[PDB]
């Protein structure tokens, strides 16, 4: 086995095709599926895995009720093939309610964060063993990326946030060399609150796309430059923001400099990337609710500030259909390094008010240079024939 | 330096004069192109960032572009208070640091 | 913010030349505080960055005889230039990179603030 280096190319992007789905919620009205929240997906340099964070339990289940809060001590990280759903022969690859997997080439690494919200700790397994830990610093919830980490060369780096979900939080940089945390360096630049980061590697070094939960309904960018350890950051310049909540596309606006102020108080993760000066994002239908999911190009998005030209424009899941988290994760190709995506469909409580639980389904895109089609590609489960 | 300028650019007061910055493809090529004026004796300021930018406070006769791996700063007006050296700032990538070649003195005459 | 250099303007052949810069306004704990060298008569040349959570980056072509250090007690940083030559002296420059993307279409204010600056000479 070899360490990735990524350095390849990014191959030209001219839409996203489907690529894997799940249909969690559909086979748990008669199979044994785990609940799950916060999805995301990683790939070896051979194939692709899909990870989550179940509830520690199964969606026909007395055990599933309440399960809306995002942090218990039952969560588990959930670790399985893209496609095969999570059943009872599902890997827990260790306790977790916030996490971040990512495979270096030899052996995967997870970052868990499990106990108390005050006092938290996060353990980094690799290769199949704890080789560090680390606990809170800011004594306020510590989380990460929940979703692939990227590894250089061996070097994998974490995004990890302390503090209040509506206010100035501790965002650090650890640079983790197989398991064993070498680097860590606090977010500088002009984000004034990084949380879960879409990261995808942009050689030489690792681009992340987060998500501001204080002010911004633009999404920020920070650099981690694995050589030298520097962390540099600003937001999106497309007028399009693509964090909801936020404004409609006529009263919306993004100087990627500092957020915009634009129902800021909340947010959703997300992701984008850069085509050239253009910027692929993809953003929920709804500006309000997590409805729907549209993926598109802003023309000059990411040099011009305030570009509002899209292009190419899909709809990946329609208005009317739950969305929810989203990020991107990259794909080493023949010669090139292929972007693809993955969205959460989210189903039960609070939003529906007839089953009790509440979990997801995934969906996953990947970027083409041919052509495609339309279509949408929702959970498709009828909660009327749910278990309640 | 890596990045090479022309030694001197001079244009007549009223018309406008390009200055070229010449990179690499770990340069200029895919990142993008700071012009800072250095007026003599004084240290260099920022004019220009991200190949179009304007820093609030510089005019708007000077403009920026930036054509593959190569970039020009274009001054319109051309007033007497523009004679200065003109440096061009890319974040080079196969040394992770950045690189300057300034050397473009502009003279009008 | 000002930033206000201060080094020995005369360094002997070989010695270590130990330059200052002084920061007033923003506090040294924001940003990235890079140095700069203008030999008379020539372009820019960067020296290296360091901020105060330990990232530092030094350019290859000063063969690693450069030091940056930061004291955010006094609000400075300082640069320990290791066996100067004859071809070192320059006016050195102290200024600011608050930041900011480095790769791709968008860039940001690099360089925004500097200092203005002090001539390091080499000779005996
Ligand atoms: C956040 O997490 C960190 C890391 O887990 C916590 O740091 C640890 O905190 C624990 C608890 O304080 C601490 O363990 C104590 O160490 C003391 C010596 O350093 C021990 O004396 C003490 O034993 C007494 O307290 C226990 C209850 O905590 C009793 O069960 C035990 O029987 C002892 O009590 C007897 O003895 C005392 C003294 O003689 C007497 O007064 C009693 O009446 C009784 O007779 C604990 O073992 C760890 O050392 C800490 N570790 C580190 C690395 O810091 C931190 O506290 C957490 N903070 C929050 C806010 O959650
Ligand atoms: C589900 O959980 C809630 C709160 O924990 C509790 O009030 C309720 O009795 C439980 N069972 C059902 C069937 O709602
Ligand atoms: C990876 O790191 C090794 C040092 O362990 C180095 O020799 C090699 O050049 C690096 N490869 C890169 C940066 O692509
Ligand atoms: C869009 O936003 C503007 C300004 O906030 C508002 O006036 C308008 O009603 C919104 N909706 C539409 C459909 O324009």
């Amino acid at each position: 086995a070899e360490y990735r280096n990524w350095s390849k190319p990014q191959c030209n992007i001219t839409g996203f095709a489907p690529f894997s789905k799940d249909n969690s919620i559909r086979l748990s009205a008669g199979g044994d599926i785990w609940v799950t929240r916060e999805p995301y997906v990683s790939c070896d340099p051979d194939k692709c895995y899909q990870f989550a964070l179940g509830q520690g339990t199964t969606l026909n289940n007395g055990h599933s009720n309440d399960t809306v809060h995002d942090r218990t001590p039952y969560r588990t990280l959930l670790m399985n093939e893209l496609g095969v759903p999570f059943h009872l022969g599902t890997k827990q690859v260790c306790i977790a309610w916030s996490s971040s997997s990512c495979h270096d080439g030899k052996a995967w690494l997870h970052v868990c964060v499990t106990g108390d919200d005050e006092n938290a700790t996060a353990s980094f397994i690799y290769n199949g063993r704890l080789v560090d830990s680390i606990g809170s610093w800011s004594k306020k919830i510590l989380r990460t990326q929940e979703s692939e980490c990227v590894c250089i060369n061996g070097t994998c780096t974490v995004v990890m946030t302390d503090g209040s979900a509506s206010g100035k939080a501790d965002t650090k940089i650890l640079f983790i060399e197989e398991g064993k945390i070498v680097h860590t360096s606090p977010l500088s630049g002009s984000a004034q609150h990084v949380e879960e980061c879409s990261c995808y590697p942009r050689y030489p070094g690792v681009r992340c796309v987060c998500r501001d939960n204080w002010k911004g309904s633009n999404r920020p960018i920070v650099d981690i430059n694995v050589k030298d350890y520097s962390i540099v950051s600003s937001y999106v310049c497309s007028g399009l923001v693509g964090d909801t909540p936020r404004k409609n596309d006529s009263s919306s606006s993004s100087h990627c400099l500092d957020p915009n102020n634009e129902e800021g108080g909340h947010g959703v993760k997300g992701w984008a990337f850069d085509d050239g000066n253009d910027v692929w994002m993809g953003r929920t239908i709804s500006e309000k609710l997590r409805s729907g999911y549209e993926t598109f190009k802003v023309i000059e998005g990411w040099s011009k500030p305030n570009s509002k030209l899209q292009i190419n424009r899909q709809v990946i899941v329609d208005r009317g259909n739950r969305s929810g988290y989203s990020g991107i994760f990259s794909v080493e190709g023949k010669s090139c390094i292929n972007r693809c995506f993955y969205v959460e469909l989210i189903r039960g409580r609070k939003q529906e008010t007839e089953v009790l639980w509440t979990s997801n389904s995934i969906v996953v895109f990947c970027g083409t240079s041919g052509t495609y089609g339309t279509g949408s590609w929702p959970d498709g489960a009828d909660i009327n024939l749910m278990p309640i | 330096s890596v990045l090479t300028q022309p030694p001197s650019a001079s244009g007549t007061p009223g018309q406008g004069v390009t200055i070229s910055c010449s990179g690499s493809t770990s340069n200029i090529g895919s990142n993008t192109v700071n012009w800072y004026q250095q007026l003599p004796g004084t240290a260099p300021k920022l004019l220009i960032y991200s190949n179009d930018q304007r820093p609030s406070g510089v005019p708007d006769r000077f403009s920026g572009s930036k054509s593959g791996t190569s970039a020009s700063l274009a001054i319109s007006g051309l007033q007497s208070d523009d004679e200065a050296d003109y440096h061009c700032a890319a974040w080079d990538d196969s040394l992770n640091g950045w690189v300057f070649g300034g050397g473009s003195r502009l003279t009008v005459l | 913010v000002q930033l206000q250099e201060s080094g020995p303007g005369l360094v002997k052949p070989s010695e270590t030349l130990s330059l200052t810069c002084a920061i007033s306004g923003d506090s040294i704990r924001n940003s990235y505080w890079n140095w700069i060298r203008q030999p008379p008569g020539r372009g820019l040349e960067w020296i290296g960055y360091i901020s105060n959570s330990g990232s530092t980056n030094y350019n290859p072509s000063l063969k690693g005889r450069v030091s940056m250090s930061l004291d955010t007690s006094k609000n400075q940083f300082s640069l320990r230039l290791n066996s100067v030559t004859a071809a070192d002296t320059a006016v050195y420059y102290c200024s600011r990179d608050k930041g900011g993307l480095r790769w791709g279409s968008r860039g940001s204010d690099v360089f925004d603030i500097w200092g203005q600056g002090t001539m390091v000479t080499v000779s005996s």
